């Protein structure tokens, strides 16, 4: 009825996937095998897991997602891993040789080698489903296929459906932290590609998340588990609606032409919180205001790119938990009160309030800390545009001297791709900088 | 027998019908499961006028369900007297609004309005001589606007002698739950200007200031909310339900409420508000409850009578007192602040009462005046839409749907329109 | 009864049906020894219908045993269930036929045929109303078809009203593990078209087929093989053996498959076919075990139904389910791909369901369809007889047996009659 798939790829993204399909997983806490501890009563009124798990005749509760990347090593340890129960082997397709990080292998060389099976098993899945409103795929410009083999995937795929939701998890180049060099070049041939391709999507910065994790957490020493977790929450809270009856269920095609208004510059924010220590959720309250006050601090910004710098667009403060519309509401007039902030003016004012009652569950092991309520900040400025430019102006000094080219060249793709891409970002960085001209008179 | 119906979409108003009919159960003392636990044949007297016996004494609602997505569909049916339902009417959709309006009113709009316009019509069959129905949403997106619109024309049409009254909820000017809401708005308010018969505005602020002030209560919620709304909405029809020592249907509220047909936007006042401790305080008189009458703090609505002018004003009087009271509180006050009476419309102020009181109080006060300060109202979103619509603001979202923008123009001139004619009847004499 | 009985022979088919039998003892819970140890009369109702039960209660098969040198009888006689037999029947030979086909037919042929026929007719002494029996060799050479085709024109004759369903292996395209094999098979096939009443194609490379790719297995021997097989061959006498809210016998199934004689050589789907992981990504539906009925890589033949034409198509259904379901899928599929449905046999998709499934699982499927794609079967081996028979390669072991070569003749020109003949049923409307 309100199906959602997820797909993933690339090295960093598979390992979110791995986290967040742990997390749901505890969240309806149905055992990594594929059953639920106990039976399920016969009820009505809402979907409840099955729009991921998957019912069998049985205690047998796959998700609806799919693993897809050229680098099958890792993916094996899922393979191997504890809920190799849980998942199903159809739900596995890897590639052997990844791409290199070639963005032009696994999306041309390898490009070619796995799509139908890809495309055949997402056949099978909708196919198996009804009203999937959209598509949960995750990838990285950083290993490698997450940037390539995405890229032909929703290049396809978007013209095998269309009408479904875009759902865009993605990890961007962190601004001075990186991975390689030749992320120019992945980021940017992905981008030209992306777009026209993309509904909508996130990016999602390391950065943040380790200072944040290591001054909110309180972490000392953190990796990709404690990312990975951290992306696990806020993708646990951006779809409860669906799963779990809030006052206003929003939902993801509602957020689409709303919180991206032009067709244009459809990407965003996202700082989640309350993450905080046990001797932190103790010593303290945790008020609504704390969360919605906190809620926008700029160094709370969890992606590296200042709020500040920007004017926002939309914010859609979804909410976990015992959440009052007069509090938040207010609080709301309190953001509206931020002189600090600036907003698309032509668009006064474009909230859209989210209050689901289930307040967040923890994951054991995990260094955040228990609440009551939750925030997503999925808002939308002006500011993401600049740090696009420091990957534009990098990646325009490094192609200008046509460094590492032939690795791509190699491959088959042409120039032109490369300087045209640049005037993709050219046109964007036309429309991050239209967009928030102020309208005259 | 003047029975009428209900429908409701509406993100909220698909919960508000579900506290609704709540409350009328409550006063007709049925139990949740469908037949009579109370003590008076007068709740069964006009029972019908509202509800439907069954055979076997089933006793349901003429109630009529819209939404694009079964979720509320399930959580009233989770609901308590969801027993005192019929699986009928659950007639939901697949998708949802997405509240871009164009969806729910030519995509989603065209595409479930048959399914329901049918059950409705059998129901239609199902009333003898139908006084009406009540229809609810918001007049800001598409989940129940988005459809709800299609509703108007299409029974409008269908039944052009039947009243329409309507009433969704309208966007506060602070608090933006999203930033479609103008262009929904306006787009939905061109058709409601021309095919709904009665209008009251439905605030959220309001009702916090309600639930927060007057009702001195920290925890907001909808419940509440439709709690004190469905409370009003429930009065409207209770001489039409009950006897009256002085009564008025809707026929002659509105053609005694309305002096020209585009002025079917009115303002409501519901009380006595209090916290428990109150009553420790202060009594009840009729005088007393006029004193909250004229309240622009009850007046739930973002029009000011204390900055706009009563076009018209009246009274829903439900209870046992005695009405040479009630009349010389009336005029007391129809005098009193004489300035925000308009003119040329003598005893402006009209009058009605109930023989029973709601449940639970012994006397009962409504307002459903008429100002014109609801200028500030269409003035305002009016002017979010102009802007946005200079930048075109999500008009990608809304193109997508196929609409014109010159539509746009049709309910902005339209609704600009509307305003002044407000403005040359609120400036004459 | 409709009791029948079984006669193999066959290099492998004698092994065929050892593993057979020892699937029909499962799904009869007799012991090895041959008393009953299962939980259901239902088991026992039907059983004599394929058992026999015996002083003292050894229950045993209708089977009879071709071979014409014994170590096969040794084999199964090593076999566990062994003791489940009746020792009568082990009627082999002391030479074998080296395959060269006339000598296992002529020369061997008739000199081991009468024990058979003896014996065997005393079992059709014990067959009360006797539905038919089960032969099984190979089309390819003589350790089965060598004699099988004297039993054919035999009991065909002795028998004019008994079922003939013939399984026999064919030689894959690809691998020629004999190349005495078109001349074996087209001397053959020419008795078969004439005198064989059913047909099914054995290939063993759709069987590796399902073994490495579907049934995701490395390890390919015949034992598996012959478990997938007669899985199939085991289900279909299934409700003939068991309840059935929608029956159908081999009578109802041929005359209900067959237009005109010529063409009792049907393909065969079975499934499910999963490797153990696979239920923990998929579970089962009656539309799901539909999308692989119409499956060319469950299509265990030689033709392609993807390049060929459905003359007809079948289902059989063992388990619990709702027909409404079944017919559903059915009819849906045979609009979803029309254009490989033959034309002027409206609605040439046919159905059936088993109360019961097969043991272990909870829904079956089978699909014996038939096309016309088997053209290119005939096509190729009829080709390659045609080459070395321009050569006479190996003619000389031929012409040894002292049949003519007009005979090869007319198996020939006969086979290419039936090959056009299946072109111009494939080819019209
Ligand atoms: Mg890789």
């Amino acid at each position: 009825m309100r199906e959602v798939i997820s797909i993933h790829v690339g090295q960093g993204g598979i390992q979110v996937g791995n986290a967040c399909w742990e997390l749901f997983c505890l969240e309806h806490g149905i055992q990594p095998d594929g059953q639920m501890p106990s039976d399920k009563t016969i009820g009505g009124g809402d979907d409840a897991f099955n729009t991921f798990f998957s019912e069998t005749g049985a205690g047998k509760h796959v998700p609806r997602a799919v693993f897809l990347d050229l680098e099958p090593t890792v993916i094996d340890e899922v393979r191997t891993g504890t809920y190799r129960q849980l998942f199903h082997p159809e739900q596995l397709i890897s590639g052997k040789e990844d791409a290199a990080n070639n963005f032009a292998r696994g999306h041309y060389t390898i490009g070619k080698e796995i799509v139908d099976l890809c495309l055949d098993r997402i056949r099978k899945l909708a196919d198996n489903c009804t009203g999937l409103q959209g598509f949960l795929v995750f990838n990285s410009v950083g290993g490698g296929t997450g940037s390539g083999l995405g890229s032909l995937l929703l290049e396809r795929l978007s013209v095998d459906y269309g009408k479904k939701s875009k759902l865009g998890f993605t990890i961007y180049p962190s601004p001075q932290v990186s991975t390689a060099v030749v992320e120019p070049y992945n980021s940017i041939l992905s981008t030209h590609s992306l777009l026209e391709h993309t509904d909508v999507a996130v990016m999602l910065d390391n950065e943040a998340i380790y200072d944040i994790c290591r001054r909110n957490l309180d972490i000392e020493r953190p990796t990709y588990t404690n990312l990975n977790r951290l992306i696990a929450q806020v993708i646990s809270s951006l779809t409860a609606s669906l799963r779990f009856d809030g006052a206003l269920n929003v939902d993801i095609t509602e957020f689409q032409t709303n919180l991206v208004p032009y067709p244009r510059i459809h990407f965003m924010l996202s700082s989640y919180a309350p993450i905080i220590s046990a001797e932190k959720a103790y010593h303290e309250q945790l008020s609504v205001a704390e969360i919605t006050n906190s809620a926008f601090e700029p160094a709370n910004m969890m992606a590296k790119c200042d709020p500040r710098h920007g004017k926002y667009m939309a914010c859609s403060m979804m909410y976990r938990g015992d959440v009052v519309p007069k509090d938040v509401n207010a609080s709301i007039a309190t953001i509206k009160t931020k002189r600090t902030i600036q907003f698309v003016d032509w668009c006064p004012t474009g909230f859209k309030v989210g209050i689901n009652y289930q307040p967040p569950t923890v994951v054991p092991g995990g260094d955040l800390a228990k609440v009551m309520r939750a925030v997503c900040m999925i808002s939308n400025s002006t500011a993401i545009a600049e740090v696009f430019s420091r990957l534009d102006h990098k990646f325009d000094l490094m192609y200008a001297k046509r460094a590492f080219v032939h690795w791509y060249v190699g491959e088959g793709m042409e120039e032109g791709e490369f300087s045209e891409a640049r005037e993709d970002l050219a046109a964007l960085e036309k429309d991050y900088e239209e967009v928030g001209i102020e309208t005259a008179e | 027998m003047r029975e009428i119906v209900h429908i409701q979409g509406g993100q909220c108003g698909n919960q508000i019908g579900a506290k609704f009919w709540e409350v009328i159960s409550d006063e007709h003392g049925i139990d949740p499961t469908g037949t009579y636990h109370g003590d008076s044949d007068l709740q069964l007297e006009r029972i019908n006028v509202y509800y439907n016996e069954a055979t076997g004494g089933r006793y349901v609602p003429r109630a009529i369900l819209m939404d694009l997505e079964p979720g509320t569909m399930d959580s009233v049916r989770a609901g308590p007297f969801g027993q005192l339902f019929r699986p009928d009417n659950f007639v939901f959709g697949q998708t949802g609004a997405g509240n871009n309006w164009a969806k729910g009113h030519y995509t989603e709009g065209a595409e479930l309005i048959d399914s329901v316009l049918d059950v409705v019509r059998k129901e239609a069959e199902g009333c003898d001589c139908l006084q009406g129905f009540q229809i609810t949403h918001s007049l800001g997106g598409g989940t129940g606007s988005g459809m709800g619109t299609l509703l108007i024309s299409k029974v409008r049409e269908e039944y052009p002698d039947r009243i329409m009254e309507t009433f969704s909820v309208v966007p506060s000017p602070k608090v933006s739950d999203t930033v479609v809401e103008p262009y929904n708005a306006t787009l939905s308010v061109h058709q409601l200007v021309e095919n709904a018969d009665e209008c009251m505005v439905i605030d959220n602020e309001a009702l916090y200031d309600i639930c927060f002030r007057t009702l001195k209560l920290t925890t907001p919620t909808y419940g509440d909310l439709n709690h004190l709304v469905s409370a009003a909405m429930s009065g409207v029809t209770c001489c039409l339900r009950f006897p009256g020592q002085l009564n008025s249907d809707l026929r002659k509220l509105a053609v005694n409420l309305i002096p020209f047909p585009r002025l079917h936007f009115f303002m409501i006042g519901f009380a006595p508000l209090t916290s428990r401790g109150s009553q420790q305080y202060r009594a009840l008189t009729v005088p007393e409850l006029t004193q909250q009458m004229f309240d622009a703090k009850n007046m739930m609505c973002a029009a000011d009578p204390r900055h706009g002018r009563y076009l018209t004003a009246s009274a829903l009087f439900r209870g046992r007192m005695s009405t040479k009271e009630v009349d010389e509180q009336m005029l007391n006050v129809q005098n009193k602040n004489s300035s925000y009476f308009v003119e040329w419309i003598p005893n402006n102020i009209k009058s009605s009462i109930c023989d029973i009181p709601p449940k639970g109080l012994k006397m009962a006060v409504t307002f459903v005046g008429n100002s014109t300060a609801i200028q500030e109202m269409f003035k305002r979103v009016a002017e979010q839409f102009t802007a946005m619509f200079r930048r075109k603001a999500f008009l990608h979202w809304y193109t997508g749907e196929g609409m014109d923008e010159m539509e746009f123009t049709e309910a902005e001139s339209n609704m600009n329109d509307l305003v002044s004619e407000y403005q040359q009847y609120q400036d004459a004499t």
